[PDB]
RNA sequence: GCCUCGAUAGCUCAGUUGGGAGAGCGUACGACUGAAGAUCGUAAGGUCACCAGUUCGAUCCUGGUUCGGGGCACCA
RNA sequence: ACGUUUCCGACCCGUCUUGAAACACGGAUUGCGGAGUGCUUGUCUACUGCGAGUCAAAGGGUGUUAAAACCUUGCGGCGAA
RNA sequence: ACCAUCUAGUAGCUGGUUCCUUCCGAAGUUUCCCUCAGGAUAGCUGGAUCUCAGGCAGUUAUAUUCGGUAAAGCUAAUGAUU
RNA sequence: ACUGAUUUCUGCCCAGUGCUCUGAAUGUUAAAUCGUAGUAAUUCGAGUAAGCGCGGGUAAACGGCGGGAGUAACUAUGACUC
RNA sequence: GACAUUGUGAAGAGUCAGACUCU
RNA sequence: CUCCUCGAAGACAGUGUCAAGCGGGGAGUUUGACUGGGGCGGUACAUCUAUCAAAUCGUAACGUAGGUGUCCUAAGGCGAGCUCAGAGAGGACGGAAACCUCUCGUAGAGCAAAAGGGCAAAAGCUUGCUUGAUCUUGACUUUCAGUACGAGUACAGACCGCGAAAGCGUGGCCUAUCGAUCCUUUUAAUCCUGAUUGUUUCAGGUAAGAGGUGUCAGAAAAGUUACCACAGGGAUAACUGGCUUGUGGCAGCCAAGCGUCCAUAGCGACGUUGCUUUUUGAUCCUUCGAUGUCGGCUCUUCCUAUCAUUGCGAAGCAGAAUUCGCCAAGCGUUGGAUUGUUCACCCACUAAUAGGGAACGUGAGCUGGGUUUAGACCGUCGUGAGACAGGUUAGUUUUACCCUACUG
RNA sequence: UUUUUUUUUU
């Protein structure tokens, strides 16, 4: 009563019933992950400038 | 695996600097008989029911991670360094020599 | 398993002595004054064969 | 029977038995200090 | 078929981490004996089964090949 | 139209199954009975009342078409950190 | 042994699971589990809808890129080989 | 408990597992007890029985009871030898 | 094995300072 | 006269409680998974390399060849200098091989280990100094559910190492080298709590490590059942049937040779093309709410790859005889000893003693010798219960009156 | 203490 079986057979059309959904494109703007201290540098930068 | 008897390293405690550390092989400490999980287990055991939690029988590690506790000279503070798992440890050994003869 | 030979004797049913047709007990006489102080004589009136 | 079975008539285990067994286990040579026949005086 | 074990003088068996190849019998030489045998004093002796690799160096450690030997080979 | 006769089509249902008309299992026939429920606790959703509040418990007062309905809370639950 | 009760014992297993129309409509695949007749997990599916009124596409064009399979080569490295 | 009339016999092995017998045996041993430290919980140490471990016996107790080479005036075999 | 049931006398040894411990 | 009824033991035994030893006599429970059925074997269970893999990545089998549970105070970090394997040519003892010298030398060496990548003023060799193998939090990659562990990447803060400096450094040139909850234990704060007030012990907490689960996302675990049971399974084996035909059987093509000479009368090696399912295998499609599982007896029919007979052709055919081949299954293909046997072997006759199918034809046709329950014996195996396509003995063979077929 | 053998006829 061999049981493994593996198979990619009906995947991809399943992946594909609803489209394949690309990146969204607003996760450019995010700074998650930078560099500390160019965040820190722009933290201090948009404190300071004055608006008028 | 050798290893020297004496390090120089950071301080964690007051120095918060390098400083030179006695190294020492960390020993587990006996354990004490007024511990809440020995109490539990003691309390747990007496009386009638047999054995009551499990016994471990199924060793397959044949190698312990050594830990070094290495005691700074200036302020008595320890740090505990678990090192990579090895049959053989020693302490401030032998230097290997280099270009002699067998 | 089950009891064994010898365990079941002990409880003394089927195992009991077959002593209807036993005709006493073998037995000396009570210790008393005469067996102490002298002898007592007596006659030997039967030769019997116990079961 | 401790004895019974076994596709062959055979004991399997020693016939002398210690005196403190159990009730159901004392069968055999209970205490045995010897075994076999005895040659000379006993 | 599967799982193990071994292979070392002419024969039977040890041997070390890896740095010696040994023990007995056998063979050769001399001695004692009228002569042989026992006995005494000497000598020489192995395919480290074959191959490849590992390290300074492997009979040995690792892998493969040849021969021999042992155990299992059950249901229905 | 569950009558007869013609032409075409027409394998026995339920079930497990990749696959059933199956030489797979259940089913001779008919009547009646026959299987996602109750409750506690969550969550989401829909509707209703009020809304930083809301619901008020046990209880008390009343009520004789009196187990109902109606009135009643320094305090309690949830919410407001 | 038998009788009553715990007891409607538990079952990842077998069987059954009762009205009609309309619309949508799968999976036998991933990971973990003393797991392999089973679960949880993601995937596939339905419903409720809500926010809006051009940025998307199992398709092409342009531009730029990745690969070492077919073919080719050993009179080029390695390994065979007359 | 084993064997199982009569007749004739019942060989070797106490290494293993059992059973059993001695104990001087500080080898190992629980509770209790005693001593030390501490203000106390408590810590440390000493004794510490049987058993186990050491020694002996026992197979009509459970049971067990080998390999490889050479060798005889035809060959074969192997009394014999290693 | 310890404690209790468990009482009354002797001798020896050892602890102490008349007691305890043992046999 | 004596308030010991007469003796024995006697503060021991016995009794009560606790402690330790023995304790399948008895109780409860367990006795992994994968798997071309299970068992045995193996680990393909956590895991790395090359290939499979069909040019992104991804992709399976008990696929192929291998590796991992370690090792290293240096084999980590860094600075400097140097160049390796090997070849050629020279030099007392020196030889094929010791050391010295000069040329050439794209890496053909070495880098702890398996394989594959990478590396030449280095990542290799020599050497100096060192501990970045340290403390701290986030982000990300890999597996992936975009969880965890493990491993790794690029930064940020501290303190350091080497260097003249730029710079490099969070272990090993890169891809494997490893571990949850609970509990114990250690380190850390001049920390928090013990709730009648405080002090000190003790205990418990917050943070980071270690002690281990290799079935590696992590139960604490030995067998037997032929005395056996239950829920299921044709997801799964043993008998038939189905596909395949390695094996079994049968038939062809070229001719090197045999055949006194002569390849083909009759054979035919080395090669090679087919046929068949009366062998045994492979598979697991049907059947486990059952298709009665060997052989023999009995009785039909069918096929031939023709033993005999009919009609013929060819011979290494002068004839009893014998061989090959063609048209040919009309008709025959026996009696027995041993064995349960199918097979096998022998005795005898015979025209001949041909081979096969029909659910390995035929058990509501028989029989039951074998196999194949429960009783029992031996050998080997096992501590034991028990096991053994090892041997042996004894072991219940049920129902047609229905439909069809067939006979009347 | 140990101390085994001597081919056939003459
Ligand atoms: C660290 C490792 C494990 C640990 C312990 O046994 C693990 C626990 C785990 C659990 O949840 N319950 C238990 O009863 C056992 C132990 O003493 C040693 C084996 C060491």
């Amino acid at each position: 009563a061999k049981s493994k079986n593996h198979t990619n057979h009906n995947q991809n059309k399943k992946a594909h019933r609803n489209g394949i959904t690309k990146p969204k494109k607003h996760i450019f703007l995010s700074m998650k992950g930078v560099d500390a201290k160019f965040i820190k540098n722009l933290r201090f930068s948009r404190k300071n400038n004055k608006r008028q | 695996v050798n290893v020297p008897k004496a390090r120089r390293t950071f301080c964690d405690g007051k120095c918060r600097k390098h400083t030179n550390h006695k190294v020492t092989q960390y020993k587990k400490g006996k354990e004490s008989k007024f511990a809440q999980g020995r109490r539990r287990y003691d309390r747990k055991q007496s009386g009638f029911g047999g054995q009551t939690k499990p016994i471990f029988r199924k060793k397959a590690k044949t190698t312990k991670k050594i830990v070094l506790r290495m005691e700074c000279t200036e302020c008595k503070h320890k740090k505990q360094l678990p090192i990579k798992r090895c049959k053989h440890f020693e302490l401030g050994g032998q230097k290997k020599s280099r270009g002699q003869v067998i | 398993g089950r009891r064994i030979r010898i365990q079941r004797k002990g409880a003394g049913g089927i195992f009991k002595s077959h002593n209807k047709h036993r005709k006493g007990a073998s037995k000396l006489r009570p210790l008393d004054y005469a067996e102490r102080h002298g002898y007592i004589k007596g006659l030997v009136k039967d030769i019997i064969h116990d079961p | 029977h401790p004895h019974g079975g076994g596709n062959h008539q055979h004991i399997g285990h020693p016939s002398t038995v210690r005196r403190d067994a159990s009730a159901g286990k004392k069968v055999g040579l209970i205490a045995a200090r010897r075994t076999g026949r005895i040659r000379g005086g006993k």
